[PDB]
């Protein structure tokens, strides 16, 4: 996704 | 809505100053509070139990999702955006979402779930997702190798 669901 | 009004919202987060309506259903326990998996799963127990969603608007302001009530005017997530387990949207099939928080300050794993409003994947997953822009904008999350 971006920032959440990753970093 | 392209070049207009949305230019203004995704700075605004920026300056940690942003808003956006939306029915955010509760709050649950969980095992986690610390991925991806749980949130999807996490967001179906807030129906199935007893967490009737409210009716207002999410207090966004790239530092800590604030979600309160129309009725009541009452904090529910009062909870920084930092500290916070961070959201990760479900599948952006039917513009669902869902929030958690590692303990801190909610008991314990509290996974959390929240349904846009307008629901268009554009005014919260836009909005809050750059929310955490302002927190590690140079991705100061360590998740990768990194160089």
């Amino acid at each position: 996704a971006y920032i959440g669901p990753y970093l | 809505s392209k070049p207009h009004q949305w230019q203004a919202d995704e700075e605004a987060v920026r300056s940690a100053t942003c808003s956006f309506s939306v029915k955010y259903l509760g709050c649950v326990e969980v095992f986690e509070s610390r991925g991806m998996q749980v949130c999807e799963e996490a967001l179906k127990v807030l129906r199935q139990s007893r967490r009737r969603p409210v009716r207002g608007l999410l207090h966004v302001s790239g530092d800590g999702l604030r979600v309160v009530d129309d009725e009541t005017k009452g904090l529910i997530v009062d909870q920084t955006i930092e500290k916070v387990s961070f959201c990760a949207p479900d599948r952006n099939h039917e513009r669902g979402f869902s929030y958690i928080c590692r303990d801190g300050t909610t008991r314990r794993w509290m996974c959390h779930g929240f349904l846009a409003c307008k629901d268009s994947g554009e005014r919260l997953s836009h909005a809050v997702g750059c929310a955490f822009a302002v927190c590690l904008e140079r991705k100061q999350r360590r998740t990768r190798a990194a160089a």
